[PDB]
């Protein structure tokens, strides 16, 4: 009894115990902060590091005994945070969640002393911890051995886990005030203060803007000098004269020296934001696209701040021509159901007619709505006038990609669509009202349902996910990387997965950072393009793209040879960092975490049209041309995939036995040709020649019962 | 208007008028309890009912009967504030009269002798409150109603599960309130097997079977007979036509000479008219038909004796020659028609072991009681005290009518036992829903839901100790002998008092008052929970039964709900709706006569809701109750839809009846999500009380009903005239008219001041009304916590700019301007109660004197001589409370047991009490606190006796004016020289008399009443076994908002208070105005919540008028223009029920009602008829404002001007009980858990956090070794290792030496201690 079972020992001995030297508390946003660093109340500073305190107090001599350190540290002097401070300087804690789903759950950060009773929290890694600060709290603990310190300066630091370890795109994106602010300072506008005057440079740019001679963004001709190491290593300066607004100038103060202006040059939304981290990482490396970060954000708030962007109740425009839409559908419904009514036409078909016309009329006052906010600028340069893109502010909460999305911009002043009740069919009668506008008690009531029913869902998603993830974190534990090359020549043959109408997910992506099973060729022998293993890195990956390379073997770590694990090679590079895995490195556990953590949002075919204009191969078939002039297919396991001009497979589609076909092979097809034909719910069987039919064990009454009609060869002779 | 509405009058929005008035909200409880006491003759719900069911007692056929007559609820000795101060149960005593009656013994009974108890004692039952709720150990508790499935037969599907083949198998459940579950299910074969309560399913007939019912009997009640004659040869069959409906043919059908239905065609529609119309009755038939059908009965041979075929067997050539030679000429056999008609009842008597009576009861037997030889009697027994007996099976009036209902029978009135008629009945009705010809239940239907409330519950666990007990009177009068015990020896109070006792204490429904907001009280109460006793396990039950039904509609709050992993499971009830004669649930609607919509109100249930067509409350009427629009929307069936005028059977009452309070609460619903508007309630009934609170700018009018209906405020009982007011009790003088005549007096309101509630904030009264202001019947004297004059006041109203200010407002942060907490706004009271226990050792009473050993003369400088603090004393963590010594022996001094203050709380000692149930020595403190009471009581009685006092001498004065007016020398010199003066021997002497002994009596009566008061104050208010005394010290401290501190809206947007600015660095308007808050805009889009928008514009709005009206009024122009600008004002369009107007008085009530609208004039938008945009652009304009409600603002830090002007206006925020003070906790070493060597956990004890293993399975996802292994043995559970580590840190320097732990060693100890070989290897 004291051995087995849970109460007894190792179930809850080495099973999850409290710790001590932590503490927990209310996160805040502390915009001032580096990236690297966070705040830290004073007060819960001095009573997590006390032992400290005492150490050195003894050692500098401030206090004879254990005891007076103690009574120094009950009144607090100022001696004491003096040499609270000293210890602080390089002394990093670790912060953690209470869901720690993946290993950026815990991270470790300098702190700097500050008033209050809330822990400030670098504002970029909040995506991170999937923190929000509605209440939301934190712990802290303090590594206390010299080994646990350089581990977490060394491995755990918040700059050096910029990359998430499931896919390689950056973790620390800009996320949404920041967005906000750069979106507002890219964005041009048609006519303005200072249009068309050439400026030397950033710096009069500045000067003007903060003057107030010259608007934040007006289009402008400025001198810029880019920067580019072409050669190896070296920066060439090449320096024009660009068209561009004071604040995109603006913006370029802050970008390191390696990138094209081209980056800044354009809207500079969430998506474009990234990209343009992401190039920076690539081209410099680490150190420079943190402070480039650091920069983004400080400039982001600054002039969302000096934007005063706000929501006011006319900032949401009711599309005029809504109530004849309404009026309209209406009328059609009452139709509708009227000649229901006299029996030409079932429940279900009522139904069904009633849902599609209440969706078409939806898509008509959404699209109607969202042209007249999105461009509805027509403001007026020197003489005739113009129209643009918008400067209304939920407007701009919506391009941005910062909050919201076209839906929810629809539910304000659109309909809100269709609802469903409990068993999930849909009501007939939609809600025209919107939160604009007011409900009235049955259409909330339905929404009720709605919210309830949703937020059901999640719950019990988030007690599935958490139970997928430990059984999965369970089994794949042991798995380490403990062999350099295990020297296997197998491997997996890698090809992009087309499903169908067009190339979901290209090549690149899915090979970068896989090392090769062997050399491949050009379409053209005695070509070798990649020796022998390679890790393909970004730079081997564009030459791939240049060249019609469409399949490749790589090492996959289920084929790998090694022992007790697996080898650096057939695993690849892909980590928080860049380069090739580094031997002793707990895969498995990592992995687990990364599959598991994001499962928490997870809730007719009659003829073929070729998309694009390209040739038609047929694969693995075996056809007989019969005297209609067709190639008729009689195999079940056919394929008919399209090779473009520059050789490489854009659409697939599987071609079932007894399709009716026009086109053969070579042969170029138009774009949206029908090429392919056949009864959806019916396979014919095939004959190949002709004569009459002859009955062999076909015996009438036994196995088949002969219904036969009249002379034009009707019959239901049934081979059961 | 009533005089506090006079005092500040709400603008109110809202077109629709109100019919109904809001009701009692209080209702449920007050009455449900009510109904529970409820002296009533004629046995209906009540104790009554309890007493009338158990009773008569009678012996062990000893023939000494128990009889009862009544019962009388005693006085309660405490009232209920003493009853909170001294910590005792607020109850009455329960007394029942009972009768003993002996009769003859061996020899016809006959009453010998009649005994009448003298008023027996049987026990205490706690009283509820005014205000409906309980004091059961000076707490206060709410009984919270349950629901749950009502008694009766429901018929469920259980589909999908089943084998994966479809098979969809139907279930008949009999569900009593009490006694054994009866439970009918079938199998895939369709075989109908029958499951005692919570066993396996056996073959139903064996109850038909116990019923003494024998299978022909059976055969007959189920299946359709089929004639077969046999009329000079072979087999000619009596048809009837309409039996043969979808039935392929599979004879030649011929008849009367011509055949019409070929073998082999299915019968189609015009043979069947064909066959109708000739009126074929009898067909001779092939023997192949008859060759396969199943007999009914079992034919003997009639002749000889020998038996054939039996019940139920399948027909064969031999059989049917045997019968046809045998003579048998009238054959029944059965009609087995495999697609509508199924051998269901033949196919489970194939299957049942059983065949009779007995084995079947002896089958049954062997069922509840597996392995012990069943006796017949024993069987015989069971069977019938299982169903019929009246005692142990009962389903209710309740039940059996709805039992009745469900099987269409126009009886509503039954016998609690179940008859066999309704098991045959049910049987029947099952196998008819199998074929098909009925639809299943959904448990979901209110209809089906039952609402059990305190008393129903009370009742069943005071009869269940009735039960208990009148088993022990049975054996206690069976034994012992019969006449010479009296009946108070043998009947004992002590368990039924400890099982009411229990109930109300010790149970799941029975819950701590939720004590902070007056909205989270009358919350609270209206609660409906399906947990608890007879009610649903929150894990295992489904989602389909957390949805929200159709039916709910004005019956439960589809959107106040707590969204934990309960949600959905506890449904407020909605405002207007009732409990039914039966416990349902119904809600109001309007009559319709066909064109009028009339006043009369009816309250309609579930079912009947469900048949009519009702209509919505927002539908125009105009003037005459007809409906403006030819075809309205309206809701039959659980769906909306347009229904034409002339058809409406009811309507709404009123838009407001969907919603609870707390949602009603909120304005501009209409325009929040629905689940914003879910946690914007949860939120707001989190709210603390603040020092003063105003109003809301943007109300609903709900605000005063929920004030009022609470308990907090002090309201007036008999209207009269304020007499004295005092920061401490109300006197009010009685008006003349209410006046009671004989012995009425004044009314004197005594207030509560700082007391603690349940969750530690202040509870405080405040006078509202000043010396010599008349009052009326029903208004508000006195505001509770957190209301003003009437009104609800949670939190507190703000100017808000909504604008991103340097990211400081980056997410749902908030940032704050200085100026709230200089002003002092957001600061409230909280209050910690301490307790130190001097209890009675073995090895000799603790002792709680000042003198403690070797402590500093410091901390005793704040103790009295007896050894408590002094009232207003200032405190810190850590300083000793009050000083106890713990006796020492084998002394009793060296050693200090003394409390201390918590550590890391200060605050002011407000208060303390002192309970010595013994009374030994008494103390000094019980001497203060009784002389504070006493000389309350004496003032009070001093008050009423002048009083009295002077009216008498008025009347002595009257009376001695006539027979010789003296009034020069009588007027100067004293009173009290008047009796002993003399008048002219007269009547008049003899009233002087008469005066001068009511003088005395009224002396006398004042005297014991004094006495009497004084003994309930110095009694011992009996303690615990053990304790001998206990002293009680409450601390109040003053909690100022800082950074961290959760604030809110109502809306549901939240936020944590980020940084102070000071007041410079904030946005100003051109006036120089700066803004208060600063909200983030991005909050917005994606939380649709458009409801703070709107009320921020109409904030503006109001706060715009209530500034120029304070402009206006400083510089005093002139009433008439006053009165102009309000009247305009409170005009405003039209549409409107307000109807105020200049009639009520010309200058006082005007000049005040300016003075207290000039802060601002509160509007009141109702949820769903609220105020349109155009209204507020109104009002707005009105008050020189830009009518876009945004204003251009000025950076106060920098100076420079906005871009795009902002949005700015006043919103009602509220501070959250999440305070950051009590959440931040941190600890570097501390004490550490007794067994399992690891550290305390929890906040008061200093406490680790629980380092999880998702925690390190995060670490090993880096290289993290080190970390991982000083987090498993330094940091928690290594002794040794915690000590060197802190030895080396305190060295100054920072390693650490590793090893295998401890425990490991040990682990490797214990192994080896078995067989075991286990070694450490070594290379
Ligand atoms: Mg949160
Ligand atoms: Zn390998």
């Amino acid at each position: 009894d004291m051995i087995k079972g849970k109460q007894g020992r190792f179930r809850q001995n080495l099973l999850g115990k409290r710790v001590d030297y932590s503490g927990r508390s209310v996160i805040t946003v502390g915009p001032y902060l580096r990236l690297h660093q966070c705040g830290l109340p004073k007060k819960m500073a001095l009573e997590l590091f006390k032992p400290f305190i005492y150490g050195k107090l003894e050692l500098r001599g401030l206090a004879t005994t254990i005891k007076a350190a103690k009574k120094m540290v009950e009144r607090e002097e100022a001696v004491v945070w003096d040499i609270l401070d000293e210890v602080i300087r390089e002394h990093p804690v670790l912060l953690n969640r209470a869901p720690t789903l993946h290993r950026l759950g815990i991270q470790a950060f300098e702190p700097v002393l500050i008033e209050g009773k809330a822990i400030q929290l670098h504002p970029l890694v909040c995506a991170a911890y999937n923190a929000d600060f509605d209440g939301d709290q934190m712990a802290v603990h303090v590594p206390l051995t010299l080994e646990a310190q350089l581990e977490a300066r060394a491995l755990m630091m918040s700059t050096n886990n910029i990359l998430s370890p499931a896919n390689g795109e950056p973790i620390i994106v800009p996320s949404q005030d920041v967005v906000l602010g750069l979106y507002y300072m890219t964005r041009d506008c048609v006519n303005a203060k200072g249009e068309g005057m050439v400026l030397t440079g950033p710096k009069e740019a500045e000067r003007l803007y903060r003057s107030g001679l010259a608007s934040l963004h007006a289009r402008v001709k400025v001198r810029i000098t880019e920067y580019e190491k072409d050669a190896n290593g070296e920066l060439v300066a090449k320096t024009s004269l660009k068209d561009t607004t004071v604040g995109r100038a603006i913006l370029w103060m802050i970008v390191p020296k390696g990138l094209p202006y081209s980056i800044v040059n354009q809207a500079l939304g969430k998506k474009a934001i990234s990209k343009m981290l992401n190039t920076c990482y690539r081209i410099l490396g680490l150190k420079p696209t943190v402070i480039f970060a650091d920069q983004i954000m400080y400039t982001g708030f600054a002039y969302a701040a000096r934007s005063g962007a706000s929501v006011g109740i006319d900032d949401m425009v009711i599309p005029e021509k809504k109530h004849e839409i309404i009026s309209e559908a209406e009328a059609e419904v009452a139709e509708i159901q009227e000649q229901f009514q006299s029996g030409l036409v079932t429940a279900g078909e009522r139904y069904n007619k009633v849902i599609d016309i209440w969706a078409a009329a939806n898509d008509r006052v959404s699209k109607a709505m969202m042209d007249n906010l999105q461009t509805e600028t027509v403001i007026n340069r020197d003489g005739q006038e113009e129209k643009q893109v918008s400067f209304n502010s939920i407007y701009m909460m919506a391009d941005s990609g910062a909050r919201g999305s076209a839906a929810q911009i629809r539910q304000l002043a659109g309909m809100r669509g269709l609802m469903a009740k409990p068993d999930g069919s849909i009501i007939e009668t939609p809600i025209t009202a919107n939160f604009r506008e007011g409900l009235n008690v049955l259409q909330y009531f339905i929404s009720t349902h709605g919210a309830r029913k949703g937020l059901a869902d999640t719950a019990l998603k988030t007690a599935n996910s958490g139970y997928l993830t430990r059984r999965l974190v369970d089994v794949a534990q042991d798995l380490v990387v403990t062999e350099d090359d295990c020297g296997t020549h197998e491997g997996i043959m890698m090809t992009p997965v087309i499903e169908g109408g067009d190339v979901k997910e290209p090549l690149r992506d899915r090979v970068l950072g896989r090392v090769t099973a062997e050399d491949v060729l050009k379409p053209g022998t005695a070509d070798i393009l990649v020796p022998r293993n390679t890790l393909l890195h970004e730079q081997w990956c564009d030459l791939l793209e240049e060249n019609s390379v469409d399949a490749v073997k790589v090492r996959s770590v289920v084929s790998c040879d090694t022992d007790f694990g697996v080898c650096a090679h057939c695993y690849g590079r892909d980590l928080a960092r860049g380069h090739i895995i580094n031997k002793g490195e707990a895969i498995g556990v990592i992995a687990a975490q990364s599959i598991g953590e994001p499962g928490t949002q997870l809730t007719a075919e009659s003829s073929i049209q070729v998309k694009n204009k390209g040739s038609i191969k047929l694969s693995n078939v075996k056809s007989v041309v019969n005297s209609s002039g067709k190639l008729v297919i009689t195999s079940r396991n056919t394929e008919l995939k399209l090779i473009d001009e520059f050789g490489r497979t854009k659409e697939s589609y599987k071609v079932p036995y007894g399709a009716v076909l026009a086109k053969g092979d070579g042969e170029q097809v138009a774009g949206g040709e029908t090429v392919a034909n056949w009864d959806p719910h019916t396979m014919p069987v095939i004959t190949e020649v002709s004569g009459f039919v002859r009955f062999t064990d076909m015996i009438d009454g036994q196995t088949i019962t002969r219904q036969t009609d009249e002379l034009t060869g009707l019959s239901s002779l049934v081979v059961l | 208007y009533s005089y506090t509405e006079k005092k500040r009058i709400r603008k109110d929005f809202g077109k629709r008028p109100q019919v109904l008035d809001v009701p009692y909200l209080l209702s449920i409880q007050l009455d449900s309890f009510q109904k529970f006491i409820e002296q009533d003759p004629e046995g209906q719900y009540g104790l009554e009912a309890a007493f009338r069911s158990v009773f008569p007692i009678q012996s062990y056929s000893g023939n000494s009967e128990l009889q009862y007559v009544s019962y009388r609820l005693g006085e309660p000795v405490f009232d209920v504030q003493e009853c909170q101060i001294r910590g005792v149960t607020y109850s009455a005593p329960l007394r029942v009269k009972l009768r003993l009656v002996i009769y003859e013994r061996e020899a016809p009974e006959g009453t010998v002798k009649d005994i009448k108890e003298q008023e027996v004692y049987m026990g205490e039952i706690p009283l509820m409150t005014d205000n409906g709720t309980f004091v059961i150990n000076g707490t206060e508790r709410v009984i919270v109603s349950q629901l749950h499935r009502s008694p009766g037969v429901f018929f469920d599907s259980d589909k999908g599960k089943t084998h994966s083949s479809g098979k969809v198998l139907y279930n008949a459940r009999i569900i009593p309130y009490r006694g054994s579950w009866l439970d009918f299910e079938f199998d895939p074969k369709d075989n109908l097997f029958v499951r005692i309560d919570r066993r396996r399913k056996l073959p139903a007939t064996i109850i038909l079977r116990a019923l003494n019912y024998t299978t022909e009997q059976i055969l007959d009640l189920f299946f359709e007979k089929v004639i077969f004659e046999i009329r000079d040869n072979k087999l000619q069959m009596e048809l009837v036509p309409e039996r043969l409906r979808g039935e392929t043919a599979s004879f030649d059908i011929e008849a009367n000479g011509k055949v019409y239905v070929e073998k082999g065609r299915r019968i189609t529609a015009r043979h069947i008219r064909q066959l109708e119309k000739d009126d074929v009755k009898l067909i001779e038939v092939p023997v192949e038909y008859i060759a396969g059908k199943v007999v009914a009965k079992d034919y003997i041979d009639e002749s000889t004796g020998e038996l054939i075929c039996a019940a139920n067997m399948e027909l064969s050539l031999d059989l049917l020659a045997k019968l046809s030679q045998s003579g048998h000429k009238r054959i029944e056999t059965l009609f087995t028609n495999d697609l509508d008609h199924g051998p269901y009842i033949s196919e489970t008597l194939r299957v049942d072991p059983t065949n009779d009576r007995l084995s079947a009861l002896v089958e049954i037997y062997r069922m509840m009681r597996p392995g012990e030889p069943p006796t017949r009697e024993a069987a015989e027994s069971l069977f019938e005290n299982l169903f019929f007996s009246e005692d142990r099976y009962d389903l209710s009036a309740v039940g059996r009518m709805k039992f009745n209902r469900s099987l269409l029978r126009e009886e509503i009135e039954g016998s609690g036992i179940l008859s066999k008629d309704d098991i045959i009945d049910v049987m029947k009705k099952l196998i008819d829903i199998r074929n098909g010809k009925g639809e299943v239940d959904d448990i979901d239907h209110l209809g089906n839901r039952r609402i059990r409330s305190v008393g129903e519950m009370a009742e069943n666990q005071f009869r269940v100790g009735l039960v208990r007990v009148e088993r022990a009177v049975k054996e206690r009068l069976s034994l012992g002998d019969l006449d010479t015990l009296m009946p108070q020896d043998m009947i004992n109070a002590k368990p039924i008092s400890a099982a009411v006792k229990e109930f109300f204490g010790s149970s799941q429904l029975s819950q701590f008052m939720d004590q902070n907001n007056p909205l989270s009280e009358i919350t609270h109460k209206r609660r409906i929970s399906a947990l608890g006793p007879g009610g649903l396990t929150r894990e295992r039950a489904g989602f389909e039964v957390r949805d929200v039904h159709p039916t709910h509609y004005g019956r439960v709050c589809p959107i106040e709900t707590p969204e934990g992993p309960n949600i959905g499971l506890i449904n407020s009830l909605s405002v207007y709706a009732q409990t039914n004669e039966y416990g349902f649930l119904e809600t109001p609607y309007r009559k319709v006569t066909d064109g009028v919509v009339t006043d009369e109100i009816h309250y309609l249930s579930a079912i009947e809701e469900g048949n009519y067509v009702i209509a919505q409350a927002n539908s125009n009427l105009d003037e005459e109750g007809h409906f403006v629009e030819d075809l309205v929307t309206c809701r039959s069936k659980g769906e909306s839809s347009l229904f034409s005028r002339d058809q409406v059977d009811y309507m709404d009452v009123s838009t407001q009846q969907v919603v609870s309070v707390g949602a009603s609460l909120i304005p501009f619903l209409e325009h929040d999500d629905a689940n914003r508007a879910l946690m914007g309630a949860n939120m707001q009934r989190q709210a603390v009380p603040t020092l003063r609170a105003d109003k809301p700018l943007v109300g609903t009018g709900m605000e005063r009903a929920v004030a009022v209906d609470s308990g907090v405020t002090a309201v007036a009982k008999r209207g009269g005239v304020v007499q004295y007011v005092d920061a401490s009790r109300i006197v009010i003088k009685v008006n003349e008219d209410e006046m009671y005549p004989g012995e009425a007096g004044i009314d004197i309101y005594n207030l509560t001041k700082y007391t603690r509630s349940n969750q530690n904030t202040c509870i405080n009264q405040m006078p509202c009304v000043s010396l010599g202001e008349p009052v009326e019947r029903g208004d508000v004297l006195a505001d509770g916590p957190s209301t003003d004059l009437g009104e609800l006041a949670l939190g507190q109203n703000m100017r808000v700019a909504f604008m991103p200010w340097n990211g400081y407002n980056f997410e749902d942060s908030i940032l704050v301007s200085e100026r709230v907490v200089q002003e002092d706004r957001f600061t409230t009271i909280h209050i910690q109660e301490l307790a130190c226990v001097s209890r009675d050792t073995k090895l000799g009473p603790e002792e709680i004197t000042a003198d403690i050993p070797n402590v500093g003369e410091a901390a005793l400088s704040k103790l009295d001589e007896s050894g408590i603090v002094y009232i207003g004393a200032e405190v810190t963590g850590g300083d000793i409370l009050v000083g106890k010594v713990t006796p020492k022996g084998e002394a009793s001094d060296v050693k200090d047991s003394s409390l201390r203050v918590p550590n890391g709380v200060s605050g002011t000692v407000i208060d303390v009490q002192v309970f010595t149930r013994d009374g030994v020595e008494k103390d000094k403190r019980a001497l203060e606190i009784e002389e504070m009471q006493l000389k309350q009581a004496k003032k009070d009685l001093s008050e009423e006796l002048q009083i009295l006092e002077a009216g008498l001498f008025s009347r002595i004065r009257a009376v001695l004016v006539a027979g010789g007016v003296e009034a020069e020398k009588l007027d100067k010199l004293p009173r009290d020289r008047w009796l002993e003066l003399g008048l002219t021997d007269e009547e008049k002497q003899n009233q002087l008399e008469q005066l001068a002994e009511q003088y005395d009596e009224l002396k006398h009566e004042f005297e014991k009443k004094l006495e009497a008061k004084r003994r309930k104050i110095t009694q011992g208010d009996d303690l615990a076994p053990g304790v001998l005394k206990i002293v009680k010290v409450y601390l109040a401290v003053k909690r100022r908002i800082q950074p961290g501190d959760k604030m809110a809206g109502r809306h549901g947007n939240k936020g944590v208070i980020s940084k102070i600015n000071p007041i410079e660095d904030m946005p100003y308007d051109e006036n120089g105005t700066p803004v208060d808050i600063v909200l983030n805009p991005l909050g917005v889009p994606s939380r649709m919540n458009i409801g703070q928008i709107l009320e921020t514009h109409l904030g503006m709005a109001a706060k715009g008028i209530g500034d120029k009206i304070n402009a206006m009024l400083k510089q005093q122009q002139e009433v008439a223009k006053l009165r102009e600008f309000i009247q305009r004002a409170y005009d405003l369009g039209a549409d409107v029920r307000q109807k105020v107007d200049l009639s009520t008085f010309s200058d006082e009530e005007v000049m005040r009602l300016a003075e207290n609208l000039r802060k601002g004039m509160p509007i009141a938008t109702p949820v769903f008829d609220g105020a349109k945009e155009a209204e507020i652009k109104e009002l707005l304009k009105l008050g020189d404002l830009p009518t876009s409600g945004q204003i251009r603002l000025y950076d106060g830090r920098t100076g420079e001007q906005f871009e795009r002007p902002v949005t700015v206006g006043y919103m009602y925020m509220l501070k959250l009980n999440h305070l950051v003070d009590d959440k931040m906790h941190a600890r570097s070493t501390g004490s550490y858990s007794l067994v399992t060597q690891q550290p305390l956990g929890g906040k008061a004890q200093f406490g680790g956090q629980r380092f999880g293993e998702m925690e390190v399975w995060a670490l090993e996802a880096y290289g993290a070794a080190y970390t991982l292994q000083e987090m498993l043995t330094v940091k928690s559970d290594d002794v040794n290792g915690r000590t060197k580590m802190y030895k080396n840190i305190v060295d100054g320097n920072h390693q650490m030496e590793p090893g295998m732990p401890e425990s490991f060693n040990v682990l490797l100890k214990e192994i080896r201690s078995l067989g075991i070989n286990i070694e450490l290897e070594d290379e």
